């Protein structure tokens, strides 16, 4: 088959820029291309067809171009619309194969996240379980990690992350992050803490508390 | 005006099987290519095989030879894949397209049928208030909404009122049943000033829970 | 008394010959002055007029060659009559008829030209393969009828070109039935296999070495095929004193004229001979199928009476083509053309079973009428075609011509011939309107007004310029 | 009547180029009229026939004309695991043209088409081709109805089914005054015969160059057939348009079918969903019936007539005997919903051979007398074979059963005088329908203006 390389996966970039996605095929598909926008949540929409031919309906700062295997999806003066995910696909030959995928993303300055932990309700103890939650809301760029420490010493089994679009206010991200333990291991240990590493700080950003004390 | 309109999202056990639709409206079936096209977040986008509804002849990958069927009815103007043995990895967005002018291209989608397999019954979900612990002018409470099956769910504040300023986030598959959770931010004035609820529905069971946040 | 002859009252020999077939003239000088010298025959004599001054002809018919019918067609170098008389002198004044007869015979015993045409496109697989010992057990049926009989083979499938011709992949050119599981010949429009011979076991044998090929329409070429057949005399190898029979046998339609458009062919087909040494037919990618009527008029032109002999799916088509062209035969073949060999037979028993006269040449002024007598003895007036007969069989025709008024030219002569047939009879008119005392008239007579006139047949003439 | 016999205008094109097969009037968007000529056998790049298009200003001295050029290079596209193939060789571009509004539609029936896949093959099979032109802008544009992508044996699996391999699409052509592309496909399902139409806006929005396969939507074809009546009957050997239901909303279709029933013939009158109204069937087989149609109002009714040539019907004749000479045969259409009924008159050609209805060009009103009225072409009639152009007038009652002048070709044997005509369009701005009459025999193009009676 027909490896689809497409480059790169994510850009951040602002209004009326003019950005290039590229598209490396793994041998010569003779422009035998097509370009796919998905806006979130929502369907696909066809681009381009034949390498350079814009489907109908089509704004023409779209634009395809490229030859042999390496071919690039032009977007002149960016809209508040073309903010969305974008896909080449080859049809020179069966099976169809797709690229990764190309997500345009809002620029903006650098934000530091606020972070906020959760002890567990008396609800969820008196049932048998216990979850600490841990917020890191606003923050920009996307790239962040989170770190579960019990008792000074890092955790990985039972953590469980979510993370938001990019926000339509602020064009900030958003994460959850779940630490899900049992009542008796919970109380094996006093001192819970997710670290934060962002590169708006060189020091990760703490927040933590101990069990019964408050 | 072109448009392919499919079934319903789909909720299957595994092993079982499932027949998805894609009605041609505004055109006739039988023109083009009938493709199906299968998403998942991280996989990607997957070309499953194409159907000629005009003479039922079919392409296939050989990944979902077995498990992937395409027909066509061009009585009913619709094409169907079907997927049997389902499994986990079938849990998926799946759609159906046809080409605009070149024959063999991939211009016009349908909407999307979603696929979610599971052994899950119908749970109702637990909803937790999440207050801080034991100080500066911004706070920031929490629901946490754990083991509900299947989606969606509902969550506001206040029931709609407190709207600015809050994110709910994702659900999350864990261990067969799904995991949500959403945070407002008000100012220190505000809380415990103000009574701020967690209004949660979960249409499938029925149920409209609401926790009240409590300090600590 | 007095009749049409007095009393139209005629100035000169000539114009009383113009008034009816019965007048006569008197050229005696000693004839009163009140007496007619334009009367009855009987009438001059008995007004003592000189017997060798009487003009009075008299429509006559005598023959001049008349060889009796041969009883065999067999041996000779072609001296055989069918024909009898072969040619006479007929002579006929203004307004005036004669009668005469004609016998025609179909003589027994008279050498035969039997071309085979054959289909050989993919359809006809199996047909050559009934025809391995056709020329022998055909040379045993005919040796009945004919002690001069020649066969010869022609094949055909259609035009070498798209569309009825595969031109993919470059295999199927060398071989169009690379896609199924065997060879067959590459496309051919036309090809002679074998020039008329009295050597039997050559059609035997040339026929084993046969194969078909395969093109993709049902309908194929053969009117190519049977135009080059007729127009290519000395490759063919017609006989000049033979009957030709050119045997078409298909199991399916056939293209016909403005067909070739489908393969970019628009040249109207030119009747012409286009057949070299490498006996192929060279115009079959350049040239249209022929009309029927071009067809027509070579088959006619050499004599040719074309056989379709064609299965039962096609027979109604084919017959229905015969009718578009006159002197066809058709007959049912069997779908492996198992029993062409009576088929053929048949063919020729029915084609020698007609005599149907033909005149060429025939003046404006000459109308003709038949009388025919077929079977046995029996007249059947207003008709110039016997039918039913039989190989030996003899019948008669009795002609009468009716000459309107006297033509310019006082010398034609025009052909009575069998359809089909060599020998023919031929009429040599002879208009007899004037008079034999014109000849030794008298220009300026002292007789006639002072030299104003023309003395001539006993009277006055004006002169020419008055 | 009142053509002008003796000064004549001449184009010419290269020799052997058959310049002049096909021909039409054609006006610009400011209304000047112009002779659009086609020419199937004009050299290519690679010094092969592929033929060639002209549009010839108009000029009473005539000449050369320039070429409307069109790509004659073959295409090769490498797609969907199969290989795409034209081939232009020998394709007879310009074998038919016409023109609509600032548009002209040139094609080539026997462009060749063929699809590799692997080992397997469609077969190298003539689907025909057509080229649409709007030469004022320069816009480009190609419609290729019966390209497909299936194998062989797919085919011969399904007893040749819709098998569209042999089209010959643009063997004849004509445009409805909407502006929908009507082709002749003789050579479709198997040489039944069919016909494809799409609207020329939808030729032109549609094609992209290099696809090779795309999708007209808007396009029409018609249907295919067990009825043994119509195997091998060359149904769009020639085509027409007019009205014929009383519905000026719908516009009818006349489709020659010169072999239809064992060589019979007929013409069909059909919707534009190609439902059978009418048929004529030939009256004498092999005589081609059907070759050429033509509709015209010749008596003044406002309804269309029906003009048939069988060029190849033989005339009865004394002592039993045949005489192909052609024939026309003359349909009026009756009042209201009711049948064609039988032929309203026969015109039957004289000289043998001649092909009397090969052609027949509806005149317009040349006399101008509110007759519109034909011409009929015998391409090698005349005392002399050269060719004959005859034109009838027309009359409350029909048409003049005896022509009203001759055009004698003024070219010399050969050159199918009369094979192609086009009349009804004033091109000199007299105000008088004019009358051009192609001979690809000599590769020329000759012009007469009516003349004030
Ligand atoms: C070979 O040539 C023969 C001879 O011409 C053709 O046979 C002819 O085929 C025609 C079309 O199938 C037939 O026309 C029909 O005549 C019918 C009844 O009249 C006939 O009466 C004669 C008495 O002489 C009989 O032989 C016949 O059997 C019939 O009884 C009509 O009823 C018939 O119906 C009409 O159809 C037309 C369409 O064609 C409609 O316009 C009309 O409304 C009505 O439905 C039709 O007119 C003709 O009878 C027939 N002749 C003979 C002698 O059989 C073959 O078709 C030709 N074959 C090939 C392969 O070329
Ligand atoms: C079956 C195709 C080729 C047959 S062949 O190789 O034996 N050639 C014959 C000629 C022939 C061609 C076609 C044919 O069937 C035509 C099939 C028509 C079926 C179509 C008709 C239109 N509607 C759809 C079905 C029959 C004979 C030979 O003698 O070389
Ligand atoms: C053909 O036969 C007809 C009779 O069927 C002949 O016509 C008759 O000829 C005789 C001559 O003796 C007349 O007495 C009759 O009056 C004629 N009958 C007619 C004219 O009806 C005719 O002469 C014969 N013609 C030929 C050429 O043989
Ligand atoms: C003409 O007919 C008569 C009988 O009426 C016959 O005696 C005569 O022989 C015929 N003439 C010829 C030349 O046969
Ligand atoms: C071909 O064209 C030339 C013009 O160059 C012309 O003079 C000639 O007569 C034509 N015929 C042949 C056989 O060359
Ligand atoms: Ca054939
Ligand atoms: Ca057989
Ligand atoms: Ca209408
Ligand atoms: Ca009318
Ligand atoms: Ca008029
Ligand atoms: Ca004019
Ligand atoms: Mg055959």
């Amino acid at each position: 088959d027909i490896l689809m390389t497409q480059s790169p996966s994510s850009m951040s970039v602002s209004l009326g820029d003019t950005v290039s996605i590229t598209c490396h095929a793994s041998q010569g598909i003779s422009s035998n291309i097509g370009w796919l926008q998905q806006k979130p949540g929502k369907s696909f929409m066809g681009l381009i067809y034949y390498g350079t031919n814009l489907v109908d309906g089509v704004p023409s700062r779209f634009s395809g171009s490229g030859s042999g295997a390496d071919y690039s999806l032009t977007i002149s003066s960016l809209d508040s619309e073309d903010f969305a995910d974008y896909y080449c696909v080859q049809y020179a030959q069966l099976p169809y194969t797709f690229g990764g995928g190309t997500k345009l993303e809002i620029k903006r300055a650098d934000a530091a996240p606020t972070v906020s932990i959760f002890p567990p309700s008396s609800e969820q103890l008196t049932s048998g379980g216990a979850s600490v939650v841990c917020f890191l809301n606003n923050f920009y760029p996307k790239d962040i990690n989170v770190k579960w420490k019990i008792d000074g010493s890092e955790r990985q089994n039972g953590v469980l992350n979510s993370w938001t679009d990019q926000d339509s206010k602020d064009s900030t991200y958003s994460m959850s992050s779940t630490l899900t333990l049992t009542k008796d291991e919970y109380e094996r240990h006093n001192s819970y803490t997710c670290e934060a590493t962002h590169k708006t700080s060189t020091s990760p950003i703490v927040k933590s508390f101990n069990r019964n004390e408050c | 005006e072109v448009q392919l309109q499919q079934s319903g999202a789909e909720l299957v056990k595994p092993g079982a099987s499932v027949k998805l639709s894609c009605t041609a409206s505004g055109f006739n079936i039988k023109d083009t290519y009938v493709h199906w096209v299968k998403q998942r977040p991280e996989q990607g986008l997957e070309w499953i095989g194409r159907i000629d509804p005009a003479n039922g002849y079919t392409k296939y990958d050989p990944k979902f030879q077995g498990k992937a069927t395409i027909t066509a009815d061009t009585s009913s103007n619709t094409a169907y894949l079907q997927l049997s043995s389902l499994t986990s990895e079938d849990t998926a967005v799946y759609y159906c397209v046809r080409p605009l002018y070149d024959y063999y291209a991939m211009d016009y989608w349908g909407q999307g049928t979603s696929v979610t397999v599971s052994s899950a019954k119908t749970t109702a979900p637990s909803v937790y208030p999440l207050a801080p612990v034991c100080t500066g002018s911004s706070v920031t409470l929490g629901c946490l909404v754990k083991g509900y099956f299947p989606e969606p769910v509902t969550l506001t504040w206040n029931s709609g009122s407190l709207s600015s300023g809050v994110h709910t986030f994702p659900a999350v598959l864990q261990s067969d049943l799904y995991t949500l959770s959403s945070s407002v931010t008000v100012t220190s004035s505000t809380w415990p000033s103000q009574s701020i609820t967690c209004n949660v529905a979960h249409p499938a069971s029925s149920t409209k829970v609401d926790k009240k946040i409590e300090p600590r | 008394g007095p009749n049409i002859c007095t009393t139209r009252g005629v100035s000169s020999c000539q114009q009383c010959l113009a008034v009816s077939p019965m007048c006569a003239w008197c050229s005696d000088e000693a004839l009163p002055l009140g007496s007619p010298r334009c009367d009855l025959k009987e009438n001059l004599l008995k007004d003592n007029c000189a017997p060798e001054s009487i003009e009075f002809p008299v429509s006559e018919a005598r023959v001049l060659e008349d060889r009796p019918l041969s009883d065999k067609g067999s041996g000779d170098s072609s001296q055989v009559t069918q024909v009898s008389p072969q040619r006479i002198a007929l002579r006929l004044r203004p307004d005036d008829s004669k009668n005469f007869s004609i016998q025609v015979r179909q003589v027994e015993d008279y050498p035969v030209d039997i071309y085979y045409l054959m289909d050989l496109s993919y359809s006809m697989k199996d047909d050559l393969w009934s025809i391995q010992n056709l020329g022998t057990k055909l040379a045993t049926q005919m040796r009945k009828l004919t002690s001069n009989l020649r066969i010869g083979f022609g094949a055909f499938v259609d035009k070498p070109v798209s569309p009825y011709m595969y031109i993919s992949p470059p295999e199927a050119l060398e071989n169009p039935c690379y896609d199924m599981k065997t060879t067959c010949l590459p496309m051919f429009g036309y090809k002679h296999v074998l020039t008329l011979t009295d050597q039997v076991t050559r059609f035997n044998e040339e026929v084993k070495k046969q194969s078909v090929s395969r093109n993709r329409d049902a309908p194929e070429g053969g009117f190519d095929a049977i135009m080059q057949a007729t127009v290519c005399d000395e490759k063919i190898g017609w006989r000049n004193d033979a009957s030709h029979l050119l045997v078409f046998t298909t199991d399916a339609k056939t293209h016909i004229a403005l067909d070739g458009r489908l393969a970019g062919i628009v040249q109207p087909n030119d009747g012409q001979c286009h057949v070299g040494s490498d006996n192929h037919y060279s115009a079959s990618t350049t040239m249209d199928y022929p009309s029927l009527g071009l067809m027509t008029e070579k088959l006619s032109q050499k004599n040719i009476n074309l056989i379709f002999a064609v299965t039962e799916n096609v027979v109604n088509l084919y017959q229905n083509y015969s009718e578009l062209i006159p002197g066809t035969t058709v007959g049912v073949l069997s779908m492996d053309s198992s029993n062409v060999l009576q088929l053929i037979v048949d063919a020729y028993g029915k084609i020698r079973s007609k005599v149907e006269l033909e005149v060429r040449d025939l003046p404006e002024e000459l109308s003709l009428s038949f009388n025919a007598t077929c079977l046995n003895n029996e007249v059947i007036p207003g008709l110039k075609s016997c039918m039913g007969l039989k190989i030996g069989d003899t019948v008669s025709f009795s002609i009468e011509a009716k000459v309107r008024g006297c033509p310019q030219e006082k010398e034609k002569s025009f052909t009575i011939k069998p359809v089909g047939f060599k020998d023919s009879l031929i009429v040599q008119v002879t208009f007899d309107c004037d008079c034999a005392c014109q000849a030794q008239a008298e220009p300026n007579s002292h007789r006639c007004n002072n030299g104003n006139g023309t003395f001539e047949c006993g009277v006055c003439r004006c002169g020419p310029g008055w | 009547l009142n053509l002008d016999p003796v000064q004549l205008t001449f184009y010419a094109g290269p020799n052997g180029s058959q310049f002049g097969f096909s021909l039409d009037f054609h006006k610009d968007s400011h209304g000047r009229v112009a002779i659009v000529v086609g020419a199937p056998r004009t050299l290519g790049p690679s010094q092969e026939e592929t033929g060639g298009v002209f549009l010839c200003p108009w000029r009473a001295e005539g000449g050369q004309c320039p070429s409307l050029l069109f790509d004659l290079r073959d295409e090769t596209r490498n797609v969907g695991s199969q290989t795409l193939q034209t081939f232009k060789a020998r394709q007879g571009l310009g074998a038919s043209v016409v023109s609509w509004s600032d548009v002209i539609v040139a094609c080539a029936p026997w462009q060749h088409w063929n699809v590799l896949e692997k080992t397997e093959e469609a077969e190298k099979t003539p689907v025909g081709s057509c080229f649409l032109a709007q030469p004022e802008s320069g816009r480009r544009a190609e419609y290729s109805p019966c390209r497909g992508n299936t194998l062989s044996r797919i085919y011969v699996e399904n007893d040749f089914s819709w098998d569209k391999r042999y089209c010959e699409a643009g063997f004849s052509s004509v445009v409805t005054q909407a502006g929908e592309l009507v082709l002749g496909a003789p050579g479709g399902y198997y040489f039944l015969g069919l016909l494809a139409q799409a609207p020329v806006a939808d030729i032109f929005s549609s094609y992209r160059p290099g696809i090779l396969l795309w999708h007209v939507s808007s396009q029409s074809l018609s249907f295919d057939s067990s009825n043994p009546e119509y195997f091998d009957g060359y149904w769009g050997y020639s085509v027409a348009v007019g009205e014929f239901d009383g519905d000026l909303n719908t516009t009818e279709y006349v489709v020659g079918a010169p072999t239809w029933s064992w060589t019979l013939g007929a013409v069909e009158i059909l919707d534009s969903y190609y439902q059978r109204l009418h048929r004529l069937r030939g009256e004498q087989m092999a005589s081609y019936f059907g070759h050429s149609v033509a509709v015209t109002d010749v008596n003044g009714d406002g309804r269309h007539d029906l003009l048939v040539g069988a060029p190849l019907y033989m005339e009865s004749r004394a002592d039993r005997k045949l005489a192909e000479v052609g024939r026309v045969y003359l349909f009026l259409q009756p009042r209201g919903p009711h049948a064609l009924g039988a032929p309203s008159l026969l015109l039957t050609g004289t000289q043998l051979y001649g092909r009397f209805g090969s052609a027949i060009a509806p005149l317009g009103d040349l006399d101008r007398d509110g007759y519109n009225d034909i011409a009929v072409a015998a391409p090698y009639g005349g005392p002399s074979g050269r060719g004959q152009v005859l034109v009838f007038l027309g009359q409350s009652e029909g048409l003049r059963s005896r022509p009203s002048q001759v055009l004698d070709s003024p070219f010399p044997t050969g050159s199918a005088f009369g094979f192609s005509l086009r009349g009804a369009v004033d091109i000199d701005d007299n105000g008088y329908p004019d009358l051009i009459v192609g001979a690809y025999g000599a590769n020329q193009v000759a012009v007469y203006r009516a003349q004030p009676v």
